[PDB]
C-alpha cells in the first residue's frame, strides 16, 4: 500500500528519467543481452523540521 | 585501410586546381571523402562534406565529387588564400575505422 | 559558436601512461560524437578513438588494445586514457566534433569533423 | 493429472487506486525454477578455516 | 460595509483522488489587480498603416 505524493513547493523535485546516457540500460542488446541497473528510491525531499 | 593522396599539387593564380584521393569500395565507395584544410601549425578546417556541401562561410571556389573508389577536391579561381595542406577523410563502415589520407601540399604560383 | 579546448599534454617515459581532456560548449553535447585525432611531427592526421552519447567507443587498430576514451555529458567533457605508450605515439592530439547526430551503438558509419580545438602535445621519450 | 496444468503464469503489476490518495500495488512474479538432486542426501557439518 | 472584507485569498492546487485512478485537480488562483482609469471614455476607431 502506497500513498500518492503531493507538491508542497514552488520548484519541481528530483525524478528518475530515461535519458540518452542511460537509454540502453533498459533495452536488450542485439544478441539478447539484458541488464538491470541500480535505481535510487528516496528522490523527493521532505522537511525534517 | 588507408587512403592515397598525391604528395603535392601545383597551380597558378586564377587557374583551377584538382586534388585526388583514392580508396576502396569499403571506405570511399560507400561513404564519400570529406576534405580538410590545414594552415602550417594550425588546427584543420573542414571545407567540403561528403555530399558536396560546404560549411557556412566557405567560398563556392571549393567543390568536391565522388566517382567509384576515388574522390577529388576542385579549387576554382585559385587565390593566395589557398596555400595550405589538404587531407581527405573517409570512414570504413565494415570495420568502423575512420581513415584519413596522407595529405597533399598545395603550391600557388 | 562551437568551441573546444584541450589539455593534458606531458612528457612520459617510453613505457608510461597518460590521460587527456577536452572541454566543449555551444551545442547539444549529447547529440554529437567527439573524436581524438593525432598528427605525428611532419606527418599527416591519424585517428585515435571516438566516443558517442551512450558511452560507446571506437578505437583504431593502432590503439585498440591499449587506449580508452570516455565522456561526461553532465560536464561536456571528453577524456582519453593511454597505456603502454611507445615512441611512435608522440604527436599533437586534436579534439573535434562530428557534423552528424549519432548517439548509440551503431555509430562510426558516417563521420565528418566540423569543428576543431587547439590541440595538445604528447611526447614519448626517455 | 499427468496432462492437466495446475496453475497459470502471471508476472503483471496492478495499481488499484483507492480513496484518499492510496494505491493498492499488487506485484505478481512467476518464474521457471530448475532444481537438481543434491550432491548428497545427508546433512553435513563443515568447518571453513582460511 | 466599508471595513468588512468580501472574500478570501486562495492560491492552492488540490489533488483529490477518486475511484478508478482519476484525480480531481482544483486550481485556485488569486491576484491583486491594479486598474487605472481609461485614457478616454470614448470608443475609438483607429487604423494602423505601416
Amino acid at each position: 500500500k502506497a500513498k500518492l505524493r503531493a507538491s508542497h513547493t514552488w520548484n519541481p523535485i528530483q525524478q528518475m528519467s530515461i535519458n540518452v546516457d542511460n537509454q540502453f540500460n533498459y533495452v536488450p542488446s542485439n544478441i539478447g543481452g539484458m541488464k538491470i541497473v541500480y535505481e535510487k528510491s528516496q528522490l523527493a525531499p521532505r522537511k525534517l523540521y | 585501410s588507408v587512403l592515397t593522396q598525391p604528395t603535392s599539387v601545383s597551380g597558378s593564380l586564377g587557374q583551377r586546381v584538382t586534388i585526388s584521393c583514392s580508396g576502396s569500395t569499403n571506405n570511399i565507395g560507400i561513404v564519400g571523402a570529406s576534405w580538410y584544410q590545414q594552415l602550417p601549425g594550425k588546427a584543420p578546417k573542414l571545407l567540403v562534406y561528403s555530399d558536396g556541401n560546404r560549411p557556412s562561410g566557405v567560398p563556392d571556389r571549393f567543390s568536391g565529387s565522388n566517382s567509384g573508389n576515388s574522390a577529388t577536391l576542385t579549387i576554382t579561381g585559385l587565390q593566395a588564400e589557398d596555400e595550405a595542406d589538404y587531407y581527405c577523410q573517409s570512414v570504413d563502415p565494415t570495420l568502423g575505422v575512420v581513415v584519413f589520407g596522407g595529405g597533399t601540399h598545395l603550391t600557388v604560383l | 559558436e562551437v568551441q573546444l579546448v584541450e589539455s593534458g599534454g606531458d612528457l612520459v617515459k617510453p613505457a608510461g601512461s597518460l590521460r587527456l581532456s577536452c572541454v566543449a560548449s555551444g551545442f547539444t553535447f549529447s547529440s554529437y560524437g567527439m573524436n581524438w585525432v593525432r598528427q605525428a611531427p611532419g606527418k599527416g592526421l591519424q585517428w585515435v578513438a571516438g566516443v558517442n552519447s551512450g558511452g560507446f567507443t571506437g578505437y583504431a587498430d593502432a590503439v585498440k588494445g591499449r587506449f580508452t576514451i570516455s565522456r561526461d555529458n553532465a560536464k561536456n567533457t571528453v577524456y582519453l586514457q593511454m597505456n603502454s605508450l611507445t615512441a611512435e605515439d608522440t604527436a599533437v592530439y586534436y579534439c573535434a566534433k562530428d557534423r552528424y547526430y549519432c548517439t548509440g551503438d551503431y555509430c562510426f558509419n558516417l563521420i565528418a569533423f566540423g569543428y576543431w580545438g587547439q590541440g595538445t602535445l604528447v611526447t614519448v621519450s626517455s | 493429472g499427468v496432462g492437466i496444468s495446475t496453475g497459470t503464469f502471471n508476472n503483471q503489476t496492478e495499481f488499484k487506486f483507492l480513496e484518499n490518495g492510496w494505491v493498492y500495488i499488487t506485484a505478481n512474479s512467476s518464474r521457471l525454477v530448475h532444481l537438481n538432486m543434491p550432491e548428497s542426501e545427508n546433512y553435513r557439518r563443515v568447518v571453513v578455516n582460511n
